[PDB]
């Protein structure tokens, strides 16, 4: 944090509203994988391909 | 009006009286002269009724001095009517002849400081000698324990892999001792943060070793009463002296 | 991504290169040139 | 006198870097099949645990036997800690690997490494010293 | 002369910094892009498995 | 990283000559050679009554 | 790295004399006290 | 790193005093908590649904 | 957190940084002055 | 400037300066003639007519 003079480092730079953007690519994302899953899981569970027992 | 060199060029923007544009003028400071930026101030627009710089004084300004040492001070803008006080933001025989006597006494004065510096270099090393007999014990009887320490930090993995091994296949399940194998990795990674929360240091292995190198080698010099701050010292001076014997090698 | 970039609008980027190594150059030399006309002490390599 | 020395010790260089590129690109040659070995053996575990796990086996078999698999090598990890005084890490472990391989040849092939080394130092430090000679700032040359 | 060389490079800077600006620009979109898209990959292989 | 300390930039790092093609062509004969081990290893087991189930 | 500023090849790595023989006596026998504790622990843990 | 340099040996590095102690008296009450928040989570878990 | 309390106290952090710089060039420069090799 | 500036650069501005203008020059504080290519600090050490 300190260089070689005892001065300080500048602001450690954030970006623009990092949480929000995030989460707001985080969680349709996941609703979008598990609408795949499920439609994979319907898809090989027409033809004989499946495993649940 | 404003000069702003923060682009590294200091561009004047100005505007003319019955003109639509605040214009700015970027301008070299040494090269750019009056008369080439009033080159382009004749060819940006029409103008050149008159236009000219004056002096604070009032005083004619040279048309081909340097812009460099216009806006060094402040001056009159010279339109038909109104004047731009425009602010921009911002012994010598003695030190040639102290180089010349210094010049005239550089080789006996090296020739005499290499005597004296070979003289320090030899003094010391005769000091640091019987220090550094000590010095190589307690540091060998340190590098035995952290060697000690790194065999036996090898000797809980494999006692724990083969504690792990025994149980899951000759007398329990693997269904029931899972949870326990992995609570041993999850309680490793709790003590990889434990070593740096409380060393303020990250955990890895080199670090670690010359951390508890260096703890076995002062808990080594402190009983055996070693004087490190004598020893470091001589080896600091020491060090700094053949700096300066390579510094007079040329 | 940027020398694809460069490539496909052909960007000429040694004589950018080029150029910024002679700014940094210049600037080095009078960061060297600082000593001796301020302080007035010689110089280094 | 300084170019004319300089070119002189690039002349004694001349053939040594010659057999450095050969026993460069042996050792090199014989490091990228270590690397690609590496990778194989990291492909057939997989193939061996992709039949033991579905095709003949079941998985609660098998399970112990990948944990014991990964925790074995995180601790061969720190096996080759206690071999050499340095982490696994792949470019660090390559350098080593390389370098190792290098001074292996050049053992078997016998060619002067020391004389290579100086020298190779030599013509750096008389190159600086001619690039602090030629100056524009410290005026020895009109 | 090292004053004038430096305003004459900066000046011969001038024009090209701006397409480098425009190329610089125009990569760090995509690389921003394919960041998120790595994210993207992560939380779909989260959701798929949950 | 992106940068000189001049403010130059880097020439293109250099990306292996077909790499993505000799990766592969090694890793998919190569779990064949996982494959051939295996089930030779399960047939060895399976005859000298050493096997688990 | 490989070699230094100058071109100077960093000279043969230091290994440590049958150190693969060495680390192979030391998992061996430590693994089978595992072994003898873990029988010992076994016997005895719900035992009681 | 365990030497400078000059060849000079680098002082005794700081330890936190009792922070060992800090840590093992940090760890076992939080871990306490696990185990009320375990049984007060899963009992109204189970019997509000 | 330092700059959160920069941001609080107000305590000219810009001047203080570059003093630091400062205080350090001179003091080089007053070492490299105090040369034991050349007469000054 | 004294440090970069020679008699005839300033003449030359001078000569620039106006048009009606045909002959300059610096004479010294006797009768004879300092040339173009003196340096300026050289001619501000005494008087000198212009």
């Amino acid at each position: 944090i300190v260089t070689r003079s005892g001065a300080i480092l500048p602001k450690p730079v954030k970006m623009s509203f990092g949480l929000l953007r995030v989460f707001s690519i985080v969680i349709p994302f996941l609703y979008v994988g598990t609408l795949i899953s499920k439609n994979f899981a319907a898809l090989l569970e027409e033809h004989d391909i499946f495993v649940p027992e | 009006v404003t000069v702003v060199y923060q682009n590294g060029l200091p561009v004047i923007s100005v505007r003319l009286p019955s003109r639509r544009e605040r214009c700015q003028f970027t301008l070299k400071p040494i090269s750019d002269s009056v008369g080439v930026f009033l080159r382009q101030l004749q060819e940006e627009d029409r103008g050149i009724d008159r236009v000219a710089i004056y002096s604070p004084d009032g005083v004619r300004v040279a048309a081909s001095t340097g812009i460099d040492l216009l806006l060094l001070d402040d001056f009159k803008l010279v339109i038909n009517d109104l004047t731009y006080h425009v602010r921009p933001p911002k012994n010598d025989v003695k030190t040639l002849v102290q180089q010349l006597y210094t010049t005239l006494c550089i080789e006996q004065h090296q020739l005499n400081k290499e005597r004296e510096l070979i003289e320090r270099l030899e003094d010391l090393k005769e000091q640091l000698a019987p220090l550094e007999k000590v010095r190589i014990e307690i540091s060998r009887k340190a590098e035995k324990r952290t060697t000690l320490v790194l065999w036996g930090g090898l000797a809980y993995m494999a006692t724990q892999f083969g504690i792990l091994a025994r149980l899951t296949w000759w007398e329990y399940s693997w269904d029931i001792m899972e949870p326990v194998t992995y609570f041993i990795t999850y309680g490793s990674a709790m003590a990889m943060y434990a070593y740096f929360v409380m060393t303020r240091q990250e955990y890895v292995y080199p670090e670690a070793r010359d951390r508890q190198y260096l703890l076995f080698f002062h808990k080594g010099a402190k009983k055996s009463r070693f004087d490190l701050e004598k020893y470091n010292q001589l080896k600091d001076a020491i060090a700094q002296a053949e700096m300066d014997l390579k510094r007079l090698r040329d | 991504f940027f020398h694809k970039g460069a490539k496909k609008s052909r960007f000429d980027l040694e004589k950018y290169n080029q150029l910024k190594d002679a700014i940094a150059q210049a600037e080095m030399d009078l960061k060297r040139l600082r000593d001796p006309l301020q302080v007035h002490l010689p110089l280094r390599q | 006198e300084l170019i004319e020395r300089l070119e002189d010790l690039k002349e004694q260089l001349a053939p040594l870097e010659k057999v450095r590129i050969e026993i460069s690109r042996k050792a090199e040659k014989r490091t990228t099949l270590v690397l690609w070995g590496g990778l194989a053996y990291m492909a057939t575990q997989f193939g061996i645990l992709a039949r033991l796990t579905w095709w003949e086996y079941s998985w609660d078999i098998m399970e112990p036997v990948t944990y014991f698999i990964t925790y074995g090598s995180a601790m061969a990890m720190y096996a080759y800690f206690v071999m050499t005084r340095q982490e696994y890490v792949y470019p660090e472990a390559r350098d080593r690997q390389y370098l190792l391989f290098f001074h292996k040849g050049a053992k078997k092939s016998r060619f002067d490494l020391e004389k290579y080394n100086q020298l190779k130092d030599a013509i750096a430090q008389a190159e600086m010293d001619l690039k602090r000679l030629r100056d524009p700032l410290q005026v020895h040359l009109p």
